[PDB]
RNA sequence: UAGCGGCGAGCGAACGGGGAGCAGCCCAGAGCCUGAAUCAGUGUGUGUGUUAGUGGAAGCGUCUGGAAAGGCGCGCGAUACAGGGUGACAGCCCCGUACACAAAAAUGCACAUGCUGUGAGCUCGAUGAGUAGGGCGGGACACGUGGUAUCCUGUCUGAAUAUGGGGGGACCAUCCUCCAAGGCUAAAUACUCCUGACUGACCGAUAGUGAACCAGUACCGUGAGGGAAAGGCGAAAAGAACCCCGGCGAGGGGAGUGAAAAAGAACCUGAAACCGUGUACGUACAAGCAGUGGGAGCACGCUUAGGCGUGUGACUGCGUACCUUUUGUAUAAUGGGUCAGCGACUUAUAUUCUGUAGCAAGGUUAACCGAAUAGGGGAGCCGAAGGGAAACCGAGUCUUAACU
């Protein structure tokens, strides 16, 4: 019983060269190279979940920052503010907060001013 | 039950180990064989017995003894054979009969296992202490 | 796939000699 | 235990240790795949390296060439090499245990009477070696792929089945375990039951 | 093809019954008279092959 | 296993048992009776193979389709539903197949029967000499000179001869058994350049033969010798009349054939690397494994006219390939120009352990017989007892004069 592997081996490298769509290259069209970017793609897709969620606090914190110091406060001092409060609105929503509604944001400055108070 | 419904017993057909055949497997690449060295080549192995060099145990240790050719020929009987036989004449040739020692055996002994129920007659055997005792409890009658 | 490699031919230059 | 009789509309007792035990589905694989297994003629070959037609001439010289080094022009990495590990013949032919063999068709058999399978009669056969006939009778007891195990085997009826590929004739002496399976319905004539119950006692 | 045994491994080690071997101990072949008494009493009896040891004596004895 | 063995690596019987097959004879000599057994050769009939061959059953309608053997419907043959072909998949269209027949001629085989030689049977003998054996050197015996029987003989020797001689593993005695130094002999056994038939959980064009093809060819080598690549139009050539551009070209466009010509002979399918044309988006102030997370803008397609999908990706965080080998590799250590195909833990037999199945103090057969995957065959093998170097003893045994 002798197995060809033409079939099998064809299936293979389109799934991995198709995965490789829009890469510069050899790395859509030569499947060794086309494999290894695959992959490489696989480990920064891996790694940069996490580092989204970094980037997008990150994000948040400095624009809680912005909107805090134009309502004469620091982000250290806010959050702490928010805190001693008893406010549990995360950044992700402060944020939100401080570009689409300001006078809600002035609100929450206030709240945190009082606490410190 | 039709040709295409009958199934083997879980566990009674464990699938062969294939070596280098991927990450996957777990036998990838060396297949289980590690990293160089002699036993990692193909026809690699020492020789059974081989310590490295060191005068290897079954050559530090002395011979000892001899083969009796006279052990060859002798053979031992339990109390389960003595009914075995047909005529209840435990003979050395209607032990040879009955296929309970082989044909080229010159000497027999029965020995105490087992349980002998029956009037049995053992006629030219060796007989140890125990079992002419079991045989005589059971009516037998042992004569040289 | 390749050809047959070639016999020897004369070389131009030496192997310099690290010894 | 009895087995009904539809030509004579009658009884006839047949031991329950051929025809009474479970199904040990285990025991009859092992066999039914021996049997399969004790078909196969094996007959095959490769070319090893040694067996491949060339000389042992060392195609380039070890060093120099730039090239991977090579010894033989059969090199199982070459193409027109030799098959690295090239089969030769092989008896692919198990032993089964004489007392397993036997298990398996008293299982089987069991399972051909709890499943309605093995129809017992009393006489079967045809008047002259004709198929029409035989097609005829099949029709008439109402059933198409059938195993016909009889005592002695009637060349009349040996020769009417031969062309009808959905039916077979043995005698009991004959009987295998996959035809048992194989077959649709199983028809046994008493003569032939009281032979394979003193086969399988 | 049949295995074969190692058979000067056959002439030192004899199995016992509970499936050990036993083995002659070395040092009592000559060399004596330096040797005490009891050292050499000791000797005198046959011993069962180590733990260790009995892999390699398995090996040499397929038909022990 | 017993043995052999730098007692290393390894080498490895026999006796005895089960089977297949089975077959015994002649000369070393003379007489009697005779030429009578049996082998061959040689013709002559007889059957029966072989080398050509003969017959060989049964289907129509309709649907799809280029074409029906396919679908549907209703029939028929089968000692023939092996297999092959036929415009797609045919028991009934063709060739076959089952089955039944056939030989002027030559020839194999078997008996039968003439002919030629061949010589049976009985009696009284005879009973293989430079041989057996020895010494020296080698070799063969499972057996390496070993305590080494036995066989063979290059060398040197050298009996007895049936009241005798050979062997029984140094050797001697006893006993047993056989009769060397002359020869013939069927079957069971080995093999396949080659012929026929049949079969395959064998390959299907980088496989299988080196060789599917005009291959041991082309080609290479002074020569021995080495040694490729290369299969597929279509059912049928219907293989493209004629016209047009062109060099009375190549090549192409029409026309026509065809089911199909993007089946047009550079011909089934027609992947990938690789090279182009076209469209969308991006890109000429911008620094690095080229992705990834974030993300504007633009283009497109949709079913809220709306988000959603698709393409593109300015800008921005993070980010030094893979394999191998290493204490450790972005490493400026190794390997890979790319793609496609092929390319590495097998097989056999032993042995042990695990799982599973059967049977269980039992289990199981090998060869072989059997048309038998059955059934027979228990020769054997493993197990149910061990201890001891062993004799031997034995649920004990060894140790020791003896064991607390
Ligand atoms: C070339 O190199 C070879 C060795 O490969 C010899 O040394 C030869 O002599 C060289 N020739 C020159 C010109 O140097
Ligand atoms: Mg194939
Ligand atoms: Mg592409
Ligand atoms: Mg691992
Ligand atoms: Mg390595
Ligand atoms: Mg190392
Ligand atoms: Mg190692
Ligand atoms: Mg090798
Ligand atoms: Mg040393
Ligand atoms: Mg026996
Ligand atoms: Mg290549
Ligand atoms: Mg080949
Ligand atoms: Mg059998
Ligand atoms: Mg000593
Ligand atoms: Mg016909
Ligand atoms: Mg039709
Ligand atoms: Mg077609
Ligand atoms: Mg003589
Ligand atoms: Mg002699
Ligand atoms: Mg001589
Ligand atoms: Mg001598
Ligand atoms: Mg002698
Ligand atoms: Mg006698
Ligand atoms: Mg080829
Ligand atoms: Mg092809
Ligand atoms: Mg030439
Ligand atoms: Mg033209
Ligand atoms: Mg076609
Ligand atoms: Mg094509
Ligand atoms: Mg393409
Ligand atoms: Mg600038
Ligand atoms: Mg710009
Ligand atoms: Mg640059
Ligand atoms: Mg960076
Ligand atoms: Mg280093
Ligand atoms: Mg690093
Ligand atoms: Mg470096
Ligand atoms: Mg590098
Ligand atoms: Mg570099
Ligand atoms: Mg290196
Ligand atoms: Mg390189
Ligand atoms: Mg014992």
């Amino acid at each position: 019983a002798r197995v060809k592997r033409g079939v099998i081996a064809r299936a293979r490298h389109k799934k991995i060269l198709k995965q490789a769509k829009g890469y510069y290259g050899a790395r859509s069209r030569v499947y060794r190279v086309a494999f290894q970017a695959v992959i490489k793609a696989g480990q920064y897709a891996y790694r940069d979940r996490r580092q989204r969620k970094r980037q997008f606090r990150q994000l948040w914190i400095a624009r809680i920052n912005a909107a805090a110091r134009q309502n004469g406060i620091s982000y250290s001092k806010f959050i702490n503010g928010l805190k001693k409060a008893s406010v549990e609105i995360d950044r992700k929503i402060l944020a939100d907060i401080a570009v689409f509604d300001k006078v809600a944001f002035t609100a929450l400055v206030e709240k945190a001013k009082a606490a410190l108070a | 039950m039709r040709l295409n419904t009958l199934s083997p017993a879980e566990g009674s057909k464990k699938a062969g180990k294939r070596l280098g055949r991927g990450i996957g497997s777990g036998l990838g690449k060396t297949g289980g064989r590690g990293h160089k060295g002699q036993k990692s080549r193909s026809g690699g192995g020492v020789r059974r017995g081989f310590e490295g060099g060191q005068m290897p145990l079954y050559r530090r240790l002395p011979k000892f003894g001899f083969t009796s050719r006279k052990a060859a020929i002798t053979a031992e009987i339990r109390l389960s054979d003595l009914a075995k036989v047909e005529g209840g004449v435990v003979d050395l040739n209607t032990l040879k009969a009955a296929n309970i020692i082989g044909i080229q055996i010159e000497f027999a002994k029965v020995i105490l296992a087992g349980e002998v129920t029956t009037p049995v007659t053992v006629r030219g055997l060796r007989v140890t202490k125990g079992a002419r005792a079991a045989i005589e409890a059971a009516g037998g009658k042992i004569e040289e | 796939g390749k050809p047959r490699p070639y016999s020897p031919r004369p070389t131009s230059h030496p192997r310099p000699i690290r010894v | 235990m009895e087995l009904v009789l539809k030509d004579a509309q009658s009884a006839l007792t047949v031991s329950e240790t051929t025809f009474g035990r479970d199904f040990n589905e285990a025991l009859v694989h092992q066999v039914v795949v021996a049997y399969a297994a004790g078909a196969r003629q094996g007959t095959r070959a490769q070319k090893t390296r040694a067996e491949v037609t060339g000389s042992g001439k060392k195609p380039w010289r070890q060093k120099g060439t730039g090239r991977a080094r090579s010894g033989s022009i059969k090199s199982p990495i070459w193409r027109s090499g030799g098959v690295t590990f090239a089969a030769r013949p092989q008896d692919h032919s198990q032993k089964v245990n004489k007392k397993m063999y036997r298990g398996a068709l008293k299982s089987i058999l069991s399972e051909l009477v709890r499943q309605d399978r093995l129809i017992v009669v009393e006489k079967f056969s045809v008047e002259a070696p004709k198929t029409k006939l035989l097609a005829q009778k099949l029709k008439d007891m109402a059933l198409e792929d059938v195993l016909i195990i009889t005592g002695e085997l009637d060349e009349n009826l040996f020769l009417a089945a031969r062309n009808l590929h959905k039916v077979d004739v043995r005698d009991a002496t004959g009987i295998d375990p996959v035809s048992l399976i194989a077959f649709d319905k199983v028809v046994m004539t008493a003569d032939a039951v009281k032979q394979v119950e003193e086969m399988l006692a | 093809p049949k295995i074969k045994t190692v058979r000067g491994a056959a002439k030192r080690f004899k199995k016992t019954g509970k499936g050990g071997f036993k083995h002659k101990h070395a040092n009592l072949r000559h060399i004596l008279t330096k040797k005490a008494t009891k050292r050499k009493r000791h000797l005198r009896p046959k011993a069962m092959v180590s733990k260790g040891d009995l892999g390699l004596v398995i090996a040499c004895l397929p038909y022990a």
